[PDB]
């Protein structure tokens, strides 16, 4: 037999109050979007709770990506 | 199909380089200059009729405009003997010739890769291994003098009125595409370290001036105006095969060292 | 002055395999030799995935890209190597995932090794009559010193009695993954 | 199209200009030198020339004071031609037939070395 539970292991970030957050949980979080060797080199997080509510996340990578120069496969 | 053939040319050599199933029906339907239709294009298809017996593959060459290579230096040797070849002067040119590597049991091969051989008469063999084996020395010590650039010097049969030229290698890039690389815009600049292709000097023991250089080769050992002579002519030939030098003003010198002493008194 | 935007580029051409075993080398650490195998073996794994067979995988049948990623060739160390598989000539379909299984094994242990088997002795029909009786077994001496445990103990069990009993391919590639992240320094 | 005199040199005898309306050297060579260059009409319009001498270098003056004594003679184009190109070559252009030029400098020098026959 086997139970696997790992289907779901990376827990929801963009929920949490922001002061309360330090780099390394970053660090992993991006660790599990593009499997690589590597990490980050600069976040940003905010939101605008005005009449639109959203918020967003965005991340710096330190190395190019190589394939950038396709014209319409699949973004 | 000649109205046709001028607008649309792109669509095609464009679509030969990116299909596998219908790939040799394609292979029929492209117009080019030979050196036998002085302002007509020839079928490669219709090309295939007249060969001689022999010969084995077709030869091309690649260029930048269609008179700087109507008279280029290689071809000197190879046009005597009445043969054909073909001019693809154009960027996409590259990447067709690239791609596709034959047609109806046929290879195809250029001027400039590694020393190209023909089939010919027994009696030339014997006079040219004696040039082999009688210039070893002179092919010996002139590399010493030219630090890591070129790969080798050799004699081989591609000269009849230029002393040098300069000719690539299999494994590696071509001269036109060098430049189709440098002027594309959106690239890395990681990739020329691995690809560039090694170079290959091509002398001619025919003009006088080699001979003349043997005097001195076995007269002094070494001295400035060897080093002045052979970097001249070095410089010099590579220019000849489209090359494009990165210090002008170091040749721009040399040339102007001399037009004063056209006139006479520097000092 | 009627201006102008950007163009981007199509692609370019990789080199082979085949010509790094004997001339160049070019060597690095053994960490990219150990990724070369890991994004092969994914590859193979995937391709083999939809009942797809190879009918040969020979060692220039690589195309080693941009950095080092393996695109695989068909068109022309194990290219005479295969098992007396391929010379059983009986019912005529003597083909199998178990041939493509040993070569894939015998040309990955060959391309950590870096040099060829069986280069002294050379007489195919004699070479093929001693295979009809009297067939040989592979030399032992011929081992690299750091030969990694896991993949000697795969290498040694793939073959014991009967090349049929050969597992399946993503438990090799779970002892792949485990082996190479079970011994970066810790 | 025209030759002038301006505030630019030194050292050199001779530079090469472009219009106020047109590409520059590594701009025409780069738009140029690309696949799908369309050439077939746009190729056809650009990069117009000038020309420029400095009147420093004691080479512009002996030329000077020897086209004013001969009015046809015949050295003087060659040597005419031979700078206009060494300027054009040493200014980010392409020449047009290497060849050629290689030729004129193998005579010069095989003349130099006093070959001759």
């Amino acid at each position: 037999y086997i139970d696997q539970e790992e289907l779901n292991k990376t827990k929801p970030i963009w929920t949490r109050n922001p002061d309360d957050i330090t780099q390394e949980e970053y660090g992993e979080f991006y660790k599990s979007l593009t499997n690589d060797w590597e990490d980050h080199l600069a976040v940003k997080h905010f939101s605008v709770e005005g009449q639109l509510e959203f918020r967003a996340l965005l991340f710096i990578p330190r190395r190019a990506p190589f394939d950038l120069f396709e014209n319409k496969k699949k973004k | 199909y000649k109205k046709f053939y001028e607008a649309f040319s792109k669509n095609l050599k464009l679509g030969i380089h990116e299909d596998s199933t219908n790939r040799r029906r394609l292979s029929e339907l492209l117009r080019y200059h030979t050196s036998q239709s002085g302002d007509e294009m020839t079928s490669l298809s219709e090309y295939v009729s007249r060969m001689k017996e022999t010969q084995k593959s077709i030869y091309y060459i690649t260029g930048e405009s269609k008179e700087q290579v109507a008279n280029s230096a290689f071809v000197e040797r190879v046009r005597k003997r009445g043969f054909e070849v073909v001019y693809m002067t154009e960027p996409i040119d590259e990447y067709c010739v690239q791609q596709l590597k034959e047609f109806d049991g046929k290879s195809l091969v250029s001027v400039t890769k590694e020393g190209l051989e023909l089939p010919e008469d027994e009696e030339e063999k014997k006079k040219m291994e004696e040039s082999k084996a009688k210039f070893e020395n002179l092919c010996k010590l002139m590399k010493e003098i030219l630090d890591k650039k070129v790969e080798k010097v050799t004699i081989s049969n591609r000269l009849v009125s230029s002393p040098c030229c300069i000719v690539t290698s299999t494994y590696g890039w071509t001269a036109n595409m060098e430049r189709i690389m440098k002027a594309q815009a959106l690239r890395d600049n990681s990739t020329m370290g691995y690809m560039m292709a090694k170079k290959h000097l091509e002398i001619n023991p025919d003009h006088p001036i080699v001979e003349t250089l043997r005097q001195k080769a076995e007269a002094d050992k070494n001295d400035k105006a060897v080093k002045d002579l052979v970097v001249l002519l070095f410089e010099t030939a590579l220019l000849s095969s489209g090359f494009s030098l990165e210090d002008p003003q170091t040749h721009s010198n040399r040339i102007y060292r001399m037009i004063k002493l056209g006139l006479g008194i520097d000092e | 002055t009627k201006p102008q935007l950007a163009i981007v580029t199509q692609w370019c051409e990789g080199s082979s395999l085949y010509h790094h075993l004997h001339i160049i080398e070019t060597k690095f650490e053994m960490i990219k030799l150990i990724d070369i195998a890991r994004q092969t073996a994914q590859g193979m794994d995937y391709l083999h995935a939809k009942s797809i067979i190879h009918r040969d995988l020979k060692s220039n049948n690589i195309f080693l890209h941009e950095d080092l990623t393996v695109k695989i060739g068909d068109f022309g160390g194990s290219i005479l190597w295969m098992a007396p598989e391929v010379i059983r000539m009986q019912d005529k379909n003597p083909y199998s995932f178990q041939s493509d299984v040993y070569a894939f094994g015998i040309v990955l242990y060959e391309l950590m090794t870096g040099q060829l088997p069986y280069s002294n002795i050379n007489n195919r029909d004699q070479i093929i009559f001693m295979v009809g009786r009297g067939y040989l077994s592979p030399d032992l001496s011929k081992v690299r010193s750091n030969c990694p445990k896991a993949m000697k103990r795969l290498m040694a069990e793939c073959l014991k009695k009967k090349r049929d009993e050969r597992p399946l391919f993503p438990q090799i590639l779970a002892s792949i993954e485990l082996l190479a992240r079970s011994l970066p320094k810790i």
